């Protein structure tokens, strides 16, 4: 989501695992957020007042 | 002997330029002529007719030498 | 040396080849320095009295020119004359270094008006230039000595063979040959025509072939006519021509060969009475022709580029016919494109046949040449493949989306035809869609031609750097200057007897080889049409070889031959291309799978371990098909799984996967699939446990662990040797037009092993060739040693010696060099190969290859 | 790459010059198909004339 | 346009169109540039296309309608090069004419808001100055030289610094402009004109990337001449068609042939005039048929060539000859 | 053509080792018999086990050139060599009149036991590796007939150009004929060719 305006403006990135030793499952990282903070995606929705999952899996 | 009876083109390019340059700096002529006054077409026809006083030394690459007079060279031009 | 020249180049047939003509804009502003003599005074003073001089500088550097009213003031024999430039002097052309192409010639001046530099068309060839606005330099010789060795070694008679290719720098161009084929074709001539033209060259006239006739007077043939340019008594004989005593006896018919038999009898002028005969027999042939071109004229027409109704439904009942049914093929076959190429020539072949009947096209296009056959098909027949993934600059998005943007009312009216093919020409004009296809095409030919080409930039400096020090010394030893070491005993094959004409001691063959070396690569680089991109790179391949081994892919392939016949068996042949591939090919585990199921539930009571170690079990379900396919088995399976993962925990791994259970592949588990597949268990193999975590604590926790064994089932090998990338069996015609081999001739249809090592090639050179032996062993009687190369000439060099490389190279420049300039003198290639293998094994021509006269002196 | 010049030798020179688009140098490696005609200029730019040399279409 | 290899046509369409001499401006009293170039009969092509209608713009075309021929000369059109017409060069066609501007500046009046270069005379005779007046410029009928002194900017006791002319710069005074700035920097405008016809070294061009060197002036009585009468203007080669792929300069020069003749069996049943094509519009073109039909009509022969007589011999040239007009451009940078 | 396809695989890979260092030393023109090297595989694995050999008496191949030049080979099928072991089958074999030994490395040998091998005075060694010797590169299409000069040919072409020994064109001692027939620096060979190009070519090498 990129905006010429307002230099704070985010990422979603999904083929990153933060290793590699055996494998890992891609899960979905909100990569860098504010220049910086990366933070996981559930976080970022129940901080926006997601009620419970199921809900989620239908958003 | 040894050391290819011809001659080079290498050595009539630094040849003709001596001996022109001598008659061009008061050399008598050697050979009839027919009022040329240019000293290459001059410095051309005793070549042509075997007239030319020189001594080439031609090198080896090991060291020695040989000793050559321009009179004895094939500049023949027969086909 | 007059240092500077701007001026365009224009032409002039009836002036002298090495006359050249010099604007008086810029004659009257150079100077030829004279010394004045005992002899030349009676000609300089009349050089001097009037004007045409300059400054009268002796000893005493006088600047007084001739303008002050000074007089005569008859000189001292001594002094130096400064002048204009007269006629008959001698100039060096030359333009900025586009290429060393071989532009050094010298020329006798001319003055005149009009300012350009008026060159003979026959000076296109040697100073490789034509007539729309070219900028020459000129040089002049100052100083006497540099009079002297220019006028003997740069004249044009001195270099009228080429040291590069060994022909002559000199042939008939474009109107002189149109002239010749108009005049064949036009066997006889009348009385006033022929008198007309006899004024030009010599010889007078010959009395005519025909003295009478009933109905016309006299009649004379044109071989009488090409008898005026001979010079006298010549004898020589031909292929199609006999000449004695300066008369042409007889001359063959072949119009196709027309410019060979002239170039034959020039050849023989040249053998018989030496150069500056040649030059008179151009010099009274050229005028001759172009006057007699004159009262006949010669165009085009509309007629001519209008190819008939019934022969355009003829061809365009092609590309519905060969064509589409062939793309139809194009929809998944990728790399027939040679096949492609192949049926596009066939029809490119008919289409072109036809437009040769007509009397005006016939003389105009070299009718041999395919590189312009095929561009008059693309104005009076079709254009053809515009479009292709295989023009590697574009890339494949663009191709798949002008697949899509057709569309455009391609799709909303047809489907007839294809993308990338264009059923027009030019003449007839192009509707926008195949218009837009045709500017990607230009496109991409322009960008591939402007971008880099810096390459033999460098690759020049790189072959300057090592081979110009390189000369034949007074003894006929090639060695090198700077060491005096023998890279060569002996030059050009049987010339040690004395018959010159030849190469002599002093040249500098060295840097001949380098300059009729990189010529071919610009004319290989700066046209893309794909014979000529084909082979850029098997000169890079040669001459571009590093030594220290990188381990790349060209290092990898192996060549495999099998011949061992039988005689009779009838597909034997075909059944020995193949096994030995089988016995190669890799299939894995990870290919043919199809899901992977671990569930705690079904093997409760299997588990029937004491202290219930046992509860997770991972299916892996594999595909019928597949495995009943390729006649792989399922308890082969079992085999190499059981010992591999035992064969890999014997390594030093870890201890997480010693209690592996592997099962059983039992083709039929059980009526699986709660999660949305319904199958009815078509091998469902390998029904592990992982019992390591013995009691298993955390079910999660335990179930990630059978998630790390699961990749190490799925990278084994099945049926084929682990070590082998690929294997591929074809190339059903061996004839010429293919790659390297060792031999061929005897067959026309031998299929090979194309075969290629993964990157266990360790840094050791030759290995791959090494493991591809090491593991045909139990196929080792089809497969057919004493022939099956490695690829990469290198480890050719490792292989089988130097000297086998040494003629490999000889063969791959040697083969890669004609198909793009056609003729080349091969001791140059032989220079080349013995300055690369001389300091022990082949060193190349680049950085990494980097980093490992004075013969007489006069006397009198 | 921004003002240049205006031509005059012409009057056609300054049509041709008022009227012209440039894609930037990014960087050379796989800048794609960034000089050749895509099928989205149909009736905007122009798939026939363009400079050639140092920015063949570029402009 | 949709005939031509798509290299040509990026040619005419991208530095040929951009370089060819024609129409300047319509008041060259204030543009004080360097090097102004103009023709002095310009003209429109015979044909029509779509978008030089709906423009109506006649200044999109810089150059004149030639008549060419395609034949071999004694060869001097070899190898891309043009052959022209002097008798067709004397009655004006492609004379240019160039304009060229000096310019100099010195400060303002005595600020520094000696070094003071004002425009003057300097009478002491540094260089050459025939034609300078008082004020240190020259007058408005001047004829300047070779090389002259163009501008006095010579201080009051100093050496000069005047510009003077260089080498290859000479000719007519057309006007002298004198400017200033705000702080007095005074500007001072010179312009020099020429008039020239096109010489032996000079280049060409077609409206379909196919250009030459004029190579060889030819007078008028050696050409071939049809029953007409007519002479053609420029000759080139048949050898640059078959290779370089233009169709388009042939089928454009039968279409302005067909439209220029007049058109016999007018009486009665037709204005006779009604049924021409004049559009050359480059995707929406006329076939062949409509073109040598055409030319059907309109007398001559239906192939497209033409039956001359040699101009030296005098006799009848065997092979028909291709004419008919063409609209050539004349390009910049001549030498 | 027709295919079988059973072996014991390891036994293949002496066979075809075994077969290739008797066509050397046949080559280097030693006394060695036609059936000992033309004997087929059937009757090899027969009489030399089918799957298991190791120091057998295959190995030992020991020859005389005509009178007293002794070589002798030492196959290792291990899949490790260190000191011991070669020190154990050569402190016992030179005592059999022996003037040079070869070494026949299955595994690898590393420079960390190198000098200890040649220090062995009067006794020169060659190595080799068993997957190298799996063909014949003198019976390939592609390979050239040597010739070898003798010493006064070789003093008789240095002083026919009165050249130096060290300005001729060179060629490495690691090549692969070079190592083959067992050559020493200084020695001459010569090369005939034959190509569409290089037919009626020659060419001297001696060996740096
Ligand atoms: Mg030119
Ligand atoms: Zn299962």
């Amino acid at each position: 989501y990129r905006s010429e305006t307002k230099r704070n403006r985010f990422i979603v990135r999904l083929s990153e695992n933060q290793k590699a030793e055996d494998f890992k499952r891609k899960e979905k990282v909100l990569t860098v957020y504010f220049l910086s903070t990366e933070i996981p995606v559930w976080v970022l929705f129940f901080a926006l007042g997601v009620a419970s999952d199921k809900e989620a899996v239908d958003l | 002997r040894k050391t290819s009876k011809f001659m080079t083109k290498y050595e009539r390019a630094r040849i003709l330029g001596t001996r022109a340059l001598q008659i061009s700096m008061n050399a008598p002529v050697m050979v009839e002529l027919e009022g040329e006054t240019d000293p290459l077409e001059i410095a051309m026809k005793e070549l042509r007719q075997r007239k030319i006083p020189f001594t080439i030394r031609r090198y080896l690459p090991d060291g020695s030498f040989e000793e050559w007079g321009v009179d004895e060279l094939i500049v023949e031009d027969s086909w | 040396s007059g240092f500077s020249s701007r001026s365009v180049i224009t032409g002039d047939a009836f002036r002298n080849v090495n006359e050249v003509g010099i604007p008086m804009e810029i004659a009257h502003r150079i100077t030829f320095e004279e010394r004045v003599s005992v002899h030349n005074i009676g000609y300089l003073q009349e050089l001097v009295d009037n004007k045409m001089c300059l400054s009268y500088t002796q000893g005493s550097t006088t600047y007084s020119l001739r303008d002050g009213s000074k007089g005569h003031t008859v000189l001292k024999p001594g002094q130096i004359v400064h002048r204009r430039v007269m006629d008959g002097d001698v100039v060096f052309i030359n333009r900025p270094p586009t290429t060393h192409k071989h532009s050094l010639q010298a020329l006798r001046v001319y003055v005149h008006e009009d300012n350009t530099v008026k060159i003979n068309p026959l000076m296109c060839g040697p100073l490789s230039a034509d007539f729309d606005g070219d900028c020459v330099h000129l040089f002049y010789p100052q100083s006497l000595t540099a009079k002297a060795e220019v006028l003997e070694l740069f004249s044009v008679d001195k270099q009228l063979r080429s040291s590069h290719t060994g022909q002559l720098i000199l042939q008939l161009g474009l109107d002189s040959l149109l002239s010749l084929r108009v005049m064949m074709e036009q066997v006889f001539l009348d009385k006033a025509s022929a008198q007309q033209l006899a004024m030009y060259g010599s010889r007078s006239l010959p009395s005519p072939a025909v003295v009478k006739s009933s109905k016309s007077g006299p009649a004379w043939t044109f071989f009488q006519i090409l008898q005026l340019a001979f010079p006298e008594r010549l004898s020589c004989r031909g292929d199609g021509f006999i000449v004695g005593g300066s008369d042409l006896l007889s001359f063959d018919f072949g119009v196709d060969a027309l410019a060979s038999i002239i170039n034959g009898i020039v050849t023989g002028i040249m053998v018989e009475k030496g150069p500056k005969e040649a030059l008179a027999f151009f010099d009274s042939l050229q005028p001759l022709l172009m006057e007699h071109l004159d009262p006949q004229g010669f165009s085009l027409s509309l007629e001519d580029l209008s190819m008939s109704r019934e022969d355009m439904g003829v061809i365009h009942n092609l590309i519905v016919r060969e064509i589409s049914p062939m793309v139809s093929r194009l929809r998944l076959s990728y790399e027939d494109e040679l096949q492609l190429e192949n049926s596009i020539q066939k029809v490119k072949e008919v289409a072109a046949n036809f437009m040769l009947k007509s009397y005006s096209m016939r003389n105009l296009i070299d009718i041999k040449s395919n590189s312009a056959i095929n561009k008059l098909v693309q104005q009076i027949g079709f254009l053809g493949l515009q479009l292709s993934d295989k023009k590697k600059l574009y890339t494949k998005t663009l191709v798949e989306d002008m697949a899509q943007f057709y569309k455009k009312k391609y799709v909303s009216t047809s489907s007839s035809g294809d993308f990338g093919i264009v059923k027009g020409c030019f003449f007839h004009g192009l509707d926008p869609y195949e218009e837009m296809a045709h500017s990607v095409a230009a496109r991409e030919v322009i960008v591939r031609s402007s971008r880099g080409l810096a390459e033999p930039g460098t690759l020049f400096k790189n072959l300057m750097a090592v081979l110009r020090d390189i000369v034949i010394t007074n003894d006929g030893t090639v060695r090198n200057t700077c060491s005096n070491s023998i890279v060569q005993f002996k030059y050009e094959l049987s010339s040690d007897n004395e018959n010159q004409g030849l190469f002599e001691a002093g040249d500098p063959v060295g840097v001949l080889a380098a300059t009729a070396m990189s010529n071919p690569a610009y004319k290989a680089v700066l046209d893309s049409s794909p014979n000529s991109n084909s082979s850029w790179e098997l000169m890079k391949e040669v001459l571009l070889c590093k030594v220290n081994f990188q381990n790349t892919t060209n290092d990898r392939r192996v060549i495999l031959y099998l011949n061992e016949c039988r005689c009779g068996k009838k597909y034997c042949q075909e059944n020995s291309a193949y096994t030995v591939r089988n016995k190669l090919k890799k299939v894995s585990l990870k290919d043919t799978a199809v899901e992977f199921l671990v569930e705690y539930r079904k093997q409760q009571a299997i588990s029937e371990i004491f202290g219930m170690d046992i509860c997770l079990h991972g299916h892996i379900h594999l595909n019928k098909t597949l495995l009943e396919g390729w006649n792989i088995s399922m308890q082969d399976i079992l085999q190499r799984c059981e010992d591999a993962i035992n064969s890999l925990v014997q390594k030093k791994k870890k201890k997480a996967e010693d209690f592996k259970k592997m099962n059983l592949s039992v083709s039929e588990c059980c009526s699986f699939r709660g999660p949305g597949s319904s199958k009815d268990s078509d091998m469902p193999c390998l029904m592990f446990s992982s019992y390591n975590a013995t009691d298993p604590d955390l079910e999660r926790t335990l179930d990630v662990l059978c998630n790390t064994i699961y990749p190490v089932l799925l990278e084994t090998v099945i049926k084929g040797d682990p070590r082998i990338a690929s294997a591929n069996i074809i190339w059903n015609s061996p004839e010429t037009t293919t790659w390297i081999r060792s031999l061929h001739a005897s067959r026309r249809g031998e299929w090979v092993l194309d075969v290629t090592v993964e990157k266990s090639d360790v840094k050791q050179s030759g290995d791959a060739w090494r493991v591809v032996i090491d593991s045909c062993l139990s196929v080792l009687h089809l497969i057919d040693t004493k022939r099956s190369i490695p690829y990469s000439i290198k480890q050719v060099q490792e292989l089988l010696g130097l000297s086998c490389a040494f003629e490999q190279a000889v063969q791959r420049l040697s083969a890669s060099v004609r198909k793009v300039s056609k003729g080349v003198l091969k001791e140059h290639i032989i220079l080349v190969a013995n300055n690369m293998t001389c300091s022990g094994d082949m060193l190349g021509f680049n950085s990494g290859g980097y980093k490992a006269s004075q013969f007489e002196l006069l006397w009198n | 790459g921004v003002v240049a010049n205006l031509g005059r030798a012409n009057p056609l020179q300054s049509l041709i010059d008022l009227r012209r688009t440039r894609q930037q140098v990014l960087y050379t490696g796989r800048v794609g198909d960034a000089r050749y005609p895509h099928p989205s200029h149909w009736g905007r730019l122009c798939f026939l004339s363009t400079p050639d040399g140092e920015n063949c279409g570029l402009v | 346009a949709n005939h031509d290899h798509g290299r040509r046509v990026l040619y005419q369409s991208q530095k040929h169109c951009q370089q060819a001499i024609g129409f300047c401006s319509t008041n060259p009293n204030i543009r004080c540039d360097t090097l102004s170039q103009q023709l002095f009969y310009p003209q429109r092509p015979l044909f029509k296309t779509m978008a030089s209608e709906c423009l109506q713009k006649d200044v999109l075309f810089n150059g004149q309608n030639a008549i060419v021929a395609v034949n071999v000369h004694l060869g001097f059109n070899q190898e891309d090069s043009i052959v022209m017409n002097k008798a067709s060069l004397e009655r004006g066609m492609f004379r240019s004419e160039q304009i060229r501007s000096y310019k100099a500046d010195v400060d303002s009046k005595d600020s520094e808001k000696d070094e003071v270069v004002q425009f003057g005379k300097t009478h002491s005779k540094i260089g050459r100055v025939d034609s300078l007046d008082d004020d240190g410029f020259p007058f408005v009928g001047a004829n300047m030289h070779s090389g002259d002194i163009v501008i006095g900017r010579c201080t009051e006791s100093g050496t000069d610094h005047s510009v003077k002319l260089k080498h290859t710069e000479r000719g007519i005074v057309q006007k002298v402009v004198l400017s200033s700035n705000d702080d007095g920097k005074n500007y001072a405008t010179v312009s020099l004109r020429q008039v020239r016809s096109p010489c032996l070294g000079d280049k060409f061009s077609s409206m379909h990337g196919q250009k030459g060197v004029l190579g060889y002036i030819e007078e008028q009585e050696n050409f071939a001449f049809t029953n007409q009468g007519i002479v053609p203007d420029i000759v080139i080669n048949p050898h640059a068609f078959p290779s370089r792929q233009t169709p388009g300069q042939l089928l454009e020069a039968a279409l302005s042939k067909g439209i220029a003749c007049p058109m016999q069996k007018k009486k009665g049943k037709s204005d006779a005039y009604s049924k021409v094509t004049r559009h050359a519009t480059p995707f929406s073109t006329p076939s062949v048929d409509d073109i040598t039909d055409q030319l059907h009509r309109a007398g001559f022969s239906r192939s497209g060539n033409e039956r001359v007589y040699n101009g030296r011999t005098g006799e009848m040239m065997r092979s028909l000859i291709f004419m008919g007009p063409n609209f050539y451009q004349r390009l910049i940078h001549m030498s | 053509s027709k295919y079988v396809d059973p072996s014991s695989e390891e036994s293949h890979r002496y066979y075809l080792a075994r077969r290739n260092a008797l066509e050397m030393l046949r080559d280097r023109g030693y006394e060695v018999s036609l059936e000992d090297i033309n004997l087929s595989l059937q009757d090899f694995r027969t009489v030399y086990g089918e799957r298991p050999d190791v120091d057998r008496l295959r190995i030992s191949a020991h020859h005389r050139s005509d009178s007293s030049n002794k070589v002798k080979v030492v196959f290792f099928g291990t899949g490790k060599v260190k000191v011991n072991t070669i020190r154990s089958v050569a402190a016992e074999i030179l005592s059999q009149e022996t003037i040079t030994g070869l070494i026949l490395v299955l595994q690898n040998q590393v420079t960390d036991k190198a000098l200890k091998a040649i220090e062995l005075f009067t006794f020169k060694v060659e190595i080799f590796q068993i997957t190298d010797l799996l063909v014949n590169l003198t019976k390939h299409v592609l390979s050239l007939r040597h010739r070898v000069l003798t010493d006064g040919e070789k003093k008789a072409l240095l002083k026919q150009f009165n050249i130096e020994e060290k300005q001729l064109p060179r060629i490495s001692k690691k090549d692969a004929v070079v190592r083959y027939y067992g050559l020493e620096k200084g020695q001459i060979v010569k090369v005939s060719y034959r190509g569409e190009l290089t037919e009626s070519y020659v060419a001297y090498r001696c060996v740096w």
